[PDB]
RNA sequence: ACGGGGAAUCAGGGUUCGAUUCCGGAGAGGGAGCCUGAGAAACGGCUACCACAUCCAAGGAAGGCAGCAGGCGCGCAAAUUACCCACUCCCGACCCGGGGAGGUAGUGACGAAAAAUAACAAUACAGGACUCUUUCGAGGCCCUGUAAUUGGAAUGAGUCCACUUUAAAUCCUUUAACGAGGAUCCAUUGGAGGGCAAGUCUGGUGCCAGCAGCCGCGGUAAUUCCAGCUCCAAUAGCGUAUAUUAAAGUUGCUGCAGUUAAAAAGCUCGUAGUUGGAUCU
């Protein structure tokens, strides 16, 4: 078939450009954070377990 | 969540019913 | 059944090589017809000459056209269709240019949608495409 | 702490006697000669092809 | 030919289900607990408990009177007492299969250096011996993942050449000391 | 297909790999024939022929890197035309000379070991547990974090004297001086429907572009594409292609199947093979 249409899409695509941010720790430390946010300080529970990424 | 169980129940074979019943179980 | 008698050693070591003869991985492995058709000859990647660019239909129950290449490998002239990833790549490709050429990931078999297409472009004139893709690297002139 | 080795010798002449060259070089009692082994080695294989005396007119 | 040694081993294994909720759990736990830097920390552990449950296996199915067990066992047994890991009245052979990874985590010189009070957690625990302040007698040990022998527990000190033991300030103090 | 010692994987049994530093064998572009020598059918010895190829004043002469470097070519695929006999040893007439054997550096994400990228205190709190009170409150014990909120402490990565190292050096180790708040001295590679851990959040596209190992996603409200944000897996590493092992009790000795899923010869005889009843203190 044509292949005029090769980069139709990624070329439309508007640009965003990247927010700054912080720098996220590394090694122990992070790996620190992940432990306090899983398994420290986790009182409320409504019989759901709403996931990490839970967006809705 | 009764809201999974609900959009599961609404569709049983879909787009989201591998993904409801993972999360059902 | 099966012998099972303290001599039959040699019956038993007989009847599992034939046997073996009939098993589909074993056979292709070790009867050396695949490997004399194989166009990679047994490598795990091949070099090659883009020779056009070529749109090949998906097949039925999903409507796309996948950009693939010709090519023409250097160190036996077999010819060669490759198919191309990411977007917009194929307008990283020209004519007649080196291509470094990798499997599709099952042993030789057509992968997905690509109908007989075993075949995946890796690098095109010594940059690979995803640094191109990304952005990484531009395209030498 | 260091950890190495020592040797106390009866006598110097006995020290450059027995002592490796470097050793003594270290303390100044012997010096190397200054050739390297590829010109050693390339005067040696110059002088293969010389019959007698004019070995020693080449360097 | 060459006068080199070739003789190297992996000192983890790596599990077979790369997701699955209770082992990440389980191994977080440890990693938060005992203040390690990765999932390859807690796999080296486990693969020491590993060999040395197989070893203790292989020698359970041998003979009583059997020289061999006799003499590899008293070895294992006195290994792992010698380290602090088994009891001295637990020294029969199954004991070893009732040994857990938190025995062997609680001997590394991280956590022992937090349990003594020399810090007061247990990543400035680690962080402690990696800036060379923590001594095992009188030598400066700077590695987080040293088992403390049994013997040696009662030798972990300051490091006497370190601001904390020998009281010398350091770049910080010094430089803020000049500003003065 | 050089053979072994061995290597990867493995419950048990196995399958695969072993050109590769130790032992044995073979060869020095391909064959053949020899001299000397205790020991070669030796090629860093010689004589021919075959194939290549160097210089030539055209009469002639000289060749053999599957040694160390290095070049070409082939390819998916592999390092310096370095220093040294100081160590290990070897050779010689030899305590002395020589050794690209060998050692030392260089290149080196083959691979293996260790191991940074922050720690703490104070605040202020989402805050939480713990605690009395009657709800607030109180609870100032303990923990977590937006903390572009504060604060001093500790350091090595670097720069760099001097030792030490070494044949001479380098590296590592040891020590001066300098060296951290976005401590910008800024961790990546892959993913986020299921398998399989983590968003039916937002914008663009609209069976196109593409993703997708497999099932599938996309035809105007895409949990799958192109991106932003967020999230998670491993982490100084992580994707991809190919060979192979386990998974495979899908080669079945352990331990599979043959009525209908693939499968018992049309039937009988019969050599080799395999197996073969009690019984002897
Ligand atoms: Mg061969
Ligand atoms: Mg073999
Ligand atoms: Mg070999
Ligand atoms: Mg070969
Ligand atoms: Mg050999
Ligand atoms: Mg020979
Ligand atoms: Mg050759
Ligand atoms: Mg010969
Ligand atoms: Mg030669
Ligand atoms: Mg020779
Ligand atoms: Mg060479
Ligand atoms: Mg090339
Ligand atoms: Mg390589
Ligand atoms: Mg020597
Ligand atoms: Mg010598
Ligand atoms: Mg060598
Ligand atoms: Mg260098
Ligand atoms: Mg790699
Ligand atoms: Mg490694
Ligand atoms: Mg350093
Ligand atoms: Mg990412
Ligand atoms: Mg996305
Ligand atoms: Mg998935
Ligand atoms: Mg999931
Ligand atoms: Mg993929
Ligand atoms: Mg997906
Ligand atoms: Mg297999
Ligand atoms: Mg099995
Ligand atoms: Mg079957
Ligand atoms: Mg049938
Ligand atoms: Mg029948
Ligand atoms: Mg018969
Ligand atoms: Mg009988």
């Amino acid at each position: 078939g044509s292949l005029a249409r090769a980069g139709k899409v990624r070329g439309q695509t508007p640009k965003v450009a990247k927010q700054e941010k912080k720098k996220k720790k590394t090694g122990r430390a992070k790996r620190r954070m992940q432990y306090n946010r899983r398994f420290v300080n986790v009182v409320p529970t409504f019989g759901k377990k709403k996931g990490p990424n839970a967006n809705s | 969540c009764p809201e999974w169980m609900d959009d599961f129940e609404a569709d049983p074979k879909g787009k989201y019913a591998q993904n409801l019943l993972k999360k059902l179980i | 059944g099966k012998c099972r008698g303290l001599r039959t050693a040699r019956k038993l070591r007989s009847h599992r090589r034939d046997q073996k003869w009939h098993d589909k991985q074993y056979k292709k492995a070790h009867l050396g017809t695949a490997l004399k058709a194989n166009p990679f000859g047994g490598a795990s990647h091949a070099k090659g000459i883009v020779l056009e660019k070529v749109g090949v239909e998906a097949k039925q129950p999903n409507s796309a056209i996948r950009k693939c290449v010709r090519v023409q490998l250097i160190k036996n002239g077999k010819k060669i269709t490759a198919f191309v990833p990411n977007d917009g790549c194929l307008n990283f490709i020209e004519e007649n240019d080196e291509v470094l050429v990798a499997g599709f990931g099952r042993k030789g078999h057509a992968v997905g949608d690509i109908p007989g297409v075993r075949f995946k472009v890796v690098k095109v004139a010594n940059v690979s495409l995803l640094a191109l893709y990304k952005g990484k690297k531009e395209r030498p002139r | 702490k260091t950890t190495g080795f020592g040797m106390i010798y009866d006598s110097l002449d006995y020290a450059k006697k027995n002592e490796p060259k470097h050793r003594l070089a270290r303390h100044g009692l012997y010096e190397k000669k200054k050739t390297s082994r590829k010109q050693r080695k390339e005067r040696k294989n110059r002088m293969k092809k010389v019959r007698g005396t004019a070995k020693a007119n080449v360097g | 030919p060459v006068a080199r040694s070739w003789v190297c081993r992996k000192t983890y294994v790596t599990p077979r289900r790369p997701f699955e909720k209770s082992r990440l759990d389980q191994e977080l736990k440890l990693i938060g607990e005992y203040g390690l830097r990765n999932k390859r920390e807690v796999w080296r552990v486990k693969f020491t408990l590993a060999k040395i449950r197989k070893a203790a296996r292989e020698l359970l199915t041998l003979d009583e009177k059997d020289p061999r067990r006799l003499f590899e066992g008293n070895a294992l047994l006195r290994r792992l007492v010698r380290i602090g890991v088994l009891d001295e009245g637990k020294m029969k052979l199954d004991y070893i299969l009732g040994l857990k990874i938190e025995d062997f985590l609680e001997r590394r010189l991280q956590t022992q250096v937090f349990k003594l009070g020399l810090a007061k957690s247990i990543h400035h625990a680690r962080v402690l011996i990696r800036q060379r302040h923590i001594r095992v007698r009188k030598q400066v040990v700077n590695i987080p993942s040293f088992i403390v022998r049994l013997d040696s527990q009662k030798h972990i000190d300051f490091s006497l050449r370190s601001p904390y033991g020998g009281g010398r300030p350091g770049r910080v103090k010094r430089k803020n000391a000049k500003k003065g």
